[PDB]
């Protein structure tokens, strides 16, 4: 128990001391300089904030990561995931999906977003 | 290995036991 968040998990903010607390991890290791774990703490409160510049500042953190850790790169799929869904770029947010997707054919939180996404599309468009 | 979500629902629970 658990492996990734669910999408509703990506949907309740954490309290504004909380994700305080996760920026001045960050602060405390140097910013850009700060760890793998640090820098995600804080990207994934400010992917869950109802601040749209701050959930960009979380996938912007997210895709840091990706480009620098091959070991947590399918991780930060579904992350990406979630993120660009957010931000109302569903195109982006299939496109992450769908390679996890082919990585993890019988996870059922992978399937839970990838079907979250093509709902989306399919109801915006239409 | 275990994940930046595990680790990320370790940090936050005890950082607030630390805030005085």
């Amino acid at each position: 128990v658990d492996f990734w968040p669910t999408l509703k998990d990506a949907y309740e903010p954490l309290y504004p001391q909380q994700l305080e607390i996760l920026r001045q991890q960050v602060v405390s290791e140097g910013g850009p300089t700060a760890t793998i774990q640090s820098r995600f703490n804080y990207a994934w409160g400010l992917i869950k904030s109802t601040d749209v510049n701050d959930e960009r500042l979380g996938v912007k953190i997210l895709t840091d990561i990706y480009k620098e850790a091959e070991s947590r790169r399918r991780e930060c799929l579904y992350y990406l995931t979630i993120g660009c869904y957010k931000l109302g770029e569903y195109s982006m947010a299939k496109r992450y999906v769908d390679t996890l997707f082919e990585h993890e054919r019988n996870n059922k939180q992978v399937g839970a977003l990838k079907s979250m996404v093509e709902d989306k599309i399919q109801k915006e468009t239409l | 290995e275990t994940s930046l979500f595990q680790g990320f629902k370790s940090y936050l629970p005890i950082a607030e036991l630390a805030i005085e």
